[PDB]
């Protein structure tokens, strides 16, 4: 695995879950992050 | 404390045990549908799974996310299952893409499974011994020409509920038409734009109050009509 | 997937308050239990808006 | 004094000369569905705090 | 070959995660059946106190500077308040409370009470 | 077998509820959460929630405990006046946190 | 780790209005410095509970 | 490394990742998230 | 790429993905995270 | 610009530097423990490293995240430390969890160390050349059977604190128990439940006004025997 | 209606249960947190000792 | 649908197509620079591309980010550009760094190029095909000695942007002095501290009332001289 092209799809990935977390976040109990 | 049976314990703390199969239903009666029943293996012969006497057909699936938390948000399962083939999809097109069915998930060890299964019979089958669990469907969250996947959610999830829920309004009606609190049970008058009608499928109250006076129902109105003027 | 919503416009005829209309769809209720909402209808000031 | 219904009625002072008797009329909305009903009767309602 | 199961120091610094090493999971990549990064919940369910791991520690209303210092509850409530599009109320046993008006009329009384025999005036 | 005025049960439930006016927090929840009318009752319905669970909860909450001012007490009670629209889980996480 | 609460309940002594009932634990005082916090107890109305 | 295998662990790393800077960012300063 | 050293880069490369996101996030339409 | 000696910055500009050790020292006396001294490493003798005369134990210890910023959360470091043989266990139930420690980190480069550590000497050694840093133990992260870790933050953290933070009540006494504020001496008199007692280990107030009279300090009473009227 | 308040002032009486008492740094025109209010009747005469009820 | 030519939608479909090259232009007229036109690419000639009349130069230019989306925030692009030699610094350094510049993108079907890039030519060359975009540059996030990246932004991006705007205001006039608002043309009165001069290019209204009847311009004051004690 090259550094260059595996970092910014790491990055991509962690945005994404981030999405997710936030969005998941304003559930009911959550946190409403 | 799960009231799970002595055998399931028993097999649990073996150090050499059977394997745990895993048996899938989907119940879209109260919505509009039948129920199917599925198994992500077969049998020693070939054949769906046999279990309490009913046969489980083969099909890819399995599930995720199950978990026993009250700190936070109500845990959402996932079900993911194979759409080659386009079962799914006309499941889709014709339930309203299965929102609001059932899954019921049983967890099941193959010593206890029904003789059927095996060619040389099961001498310790024992059809009471089984795990459930219950969840309804939330959303398709995909549907693609391979594969779909469901999220699960606790028949409970009070997420867009609201308490109490009663609203006071002046010149409409809360109640459900023909309900326990509208009370009416007469013959068809008139359909929700109060167009005098004899026809009982086109009967609906236009929850207005004319709509209750054409009824003689004004008694049992849900709404509160003075309101719209101590508002000003 | 909403069935219920309660629209909150402002009357011209009572006096110029907010008055709530609440809009149903009750063949949905009979499929989707009963999910309800409120909205601010921005420029609302007749019922049929 | 009862349950799912009641009168209160505390009587009139007779008036002295004539005049006319200004009434208010109020409807108040409380709880829901069947409620137990007052404390002890027409001494649980506080008219201003009395 | 192993769960590795993330803690608390493996994700705060570099630290132990060469401490197991990791050796085995990383050369085998995984398996379907055994899930890695488990990352075990004790620090981060505590966050906000034991307390509330057993109970949901329910909330108050937001301060409002309008009421001097008078504090509001959830619960309670003395005041006849507008009764359109305000949700009924809900009473749960004892309490005394204000009410949603749902009408208000002031008039002119009509003399007498009952029976037959009325005066105006004595 | 709840005589609410007594705060005494009897003996075994084997459930068949009573319409009788109760302080028992436990059972205001039980109403609370399965009432078709105002409630929650259209959504989730009764069978979803464990009876059973209320019902030592309220066995609990009506144990007498020190007053504070020479007498006794239940141990936790009701008379909320809920008069604004709460989201249900709100109402439900101040229930199961009272 | 708490050491003082303010809780909020209604009297129905003095009159249905909110009181402040503070409890304190000074042993922990004198060893987690001092941490408090509010809470609304949702169905009191007796200072013991 | 599988691409398989790696982007689920990936993806919740950086959920798990999220979690905590939601958390963080909870403090005094921070930005409430 | 050896698990060790590459899970401390995978889990601040997520907490710093969490940082951009929950930053756009206050933007104008957003979520305001 | 840190209050660090000369000799220190002279060292820090050379192209090859001596090693840079850290010692760290744990203080639980305001918690009620003692003085623990660390260093990740033993000296070229096999012995603890003997630094200003005290010596600092081998223990295999490190911290991470020190850092001086101001925008944004308070900066908080971790300690990692060695749990083989149950030290840090034996400490966690002794002295709640170490919460409430200071933690002090010195940095020192090793041409500055005794003439002990060394076999052919020091010639060098200047005992007042070390940068230090405290901070405070905030929540014992992780404790395993292998290791520990420690949440340190600085000694301010406005976190949990408010202000103003004296509160106005009705029956209860804000002040602390003979205080100065409560300017109390006076003899045992009763418990916090209004018992009469003469034992001074079972004196304390019940913060009530009765409490308060007990005591004959009513003019010292912290509480507003007024306001319980007013607030209706 | 437009008035504009800050969190370093107030010109009320405010209700002084449960409330933290305040804090001044300074100068300032103050409100207040009530502790007590009596309206009672007055009792004629100031000090010393020549009283008039009525003149 | 965008407006685009046939030719495109042409080129577009088939299976084998000529390189799309995109053209950069940023613009910095309206903040007091010039104009700049960059393009990743030479030509076969090893020339400055030429596109309708127009050398594009030579330069490492690259941007992503581009989209067309409603649902949630304005889309920020981002362009990066080479920093080598320190072409990029000077215009940060002169140039506010080209904050409020606009940067219009084209993309262009190389087969459309015009006929100079080819050492053949190209009978297909058609200045109309292209397709335009323009975004303003919010921030340079980054200038290092290797590269620069600039963050684009949509021309409206109401981020700032507040709805009514006008503020009440005593003492102070919210209008833009000699603005149409304002109204004023006469000569040189005074400073923004009162002080009298009769040069241009020292006179600016001080805001205040004092100000405004310096140049007689009361009725045109922007404030309202009485809200000051309503609000009391
Ligand atoms: S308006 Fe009358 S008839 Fe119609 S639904 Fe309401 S109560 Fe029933
Ligand atoms: S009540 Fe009186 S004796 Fe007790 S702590 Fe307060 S001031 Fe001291
Ligand atoms: S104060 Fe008068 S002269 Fe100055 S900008 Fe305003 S309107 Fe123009």
């Amino acid at each position: 695995q090259i550094g260059p092209a595996a970092l910014k799809a790491v990055y991509d990935m962690a945005r994404k879950g981030a999405r997710d977390e936030i969005q998941t976040q304003m559930r009911d109990g959550g946190l409403f992050s | 404390m799960q009231d799970i049976r002595q055998e399931t314990l028993n097999e649990c703390t073996r150090a050499e045990q059977s394997a745990s199969v895993v048996l899938w239903e989907i119940d879209l009666t109260e919505v509009g549908g039948e129920r199917y029943f599925f198994c992500n293996e077969q049998n020693e012969k070939g054949e769906p799974v046999t279990w309490q006497g009913r046969q489980y057909q083969p099909y890819p699936i399995q599930g995720s996310g199950f978990e026993l938390n009250g700190k936070g948000t109500s845990t959402r399962p996932t079900l993911t299952v194979s759409n080659l083939y386009g079962m799914v999809t006309g499941m889709a097109e014709d339930m309203q893409s299965l929102v609001g069915g059932t899954v019921v998930r049983r967890k099941v060890y193959a010593r206890f499974l029904d003789a059927v299964n095996f060619v040389n019979g099961n001498s310790y089958a024992d059809p009471e011994q089984e795990v459930i669990s219950r969840w309804r469907i939330e959303q398709c969250s995909e549907l693609s020409a391979v594969s779909a996947s469901f999220v699960l959610s606790t028949p409970t999830e009070t997420d867009g509920a609201v308490f109490p829920g009663r609203i006071m309004l002046a010149n409409t009606c809360t109640w459900t038409y023909r309900g326990d609190e509208c009370g009416y049970s007469g013959p068809a008058v008139a359909d929700e734009y109060d167009q005098p009608t004899s026809d009982i499928t086109k009967d609906k109250c236009s929850k207005c109050l004319s709509g209750c006076k054409f009824r003689n129902n004004v008694g049992n109105f849900g709404g509160f009509l003075s309101i719209n003027k101590l508002s000003q | 997937r909403h069935n219920a919503v309660e629209v909150n416009w402002i009357d011209p005829n009572n006096g110029w308050e907010t008055a709530t209309e609440l809009v149903e769809d009750t063949q949905a209720i009979a499929r989707y239990g009963r999910n309800v909402t409120k909205m601010d209808a921005f420029g609302c000031t007749s019922r049929g808006q | 004094m009862g349950k799912g219904s009641s009168k209160g009625h505390t009587p009139r002072e007779a008036k002295d000369n004539l005049k006319s008797t200004q009434l208010l009329s109020v409807i108040d909305a409380i709880s829901e569905g069947p409620i137990e009903g007052p404390v002890d009767g027409l001494k649980s309602v506080l008219l201003n705090s009395t | 070959v192993f769960q590795i199961v993330l803690g608390a120091a493996a994700i705060a610094g570099s630290f132990f995660t060469a401490g197991a090493t990791l050796a085995a999971w990383g050369a085998a990549i995984g398996a379907g059946g055994m899930t890695g990064i488990l990352f075990s919940l004790g620090a981060s369910m505590v966050l906000g106190g034991v307390a509330q791991m057993l109970a949901p520690k329910a909330r108050t209303p937001r301060i409002q500077t309008t009421d001097n210092g008078k504090q509001n509850t959830y619960f309670s409530s003395l005041d006849n308040m507008v009764a359109q599009g305000n949700v009924l109320p809900v009473l749960y046993g004892e309490m005394r409370v204000g009410s949603r008006v749902v009408s208000q009329e002031i008039s002119t009384a009509d003399e007498g009470d009952g029976g037959q025999v009325v005066v105006i005036g004595r | 077998n709840y005589n609410p005025q007594t705060r005494q049960y009897s003996g075994i439930w084997d459930g068949t509820f009573k319409p009788a006016y109760s302080n028992n927090m436990a059972w205001c929840l039980w109403d609370m959460l399965t009432h078709p009318r105002y409630g929650m009752g259209k959504r989730l319905g009764a069978a979803d929630v464990d009876k059973w669970a209320l019902y030592v909860i309220g066995q609990y909450c009506d144990q007498s405990v020190p007053d504070g001012f020479g007498g006794t007490e239940p141990r936790i009670t009701c008379n909320a006046y809920l008069t604004t629209q709460r989201k249900a889980w709100d109402v439900l996480s101040d229930f199961c946190s009272a």
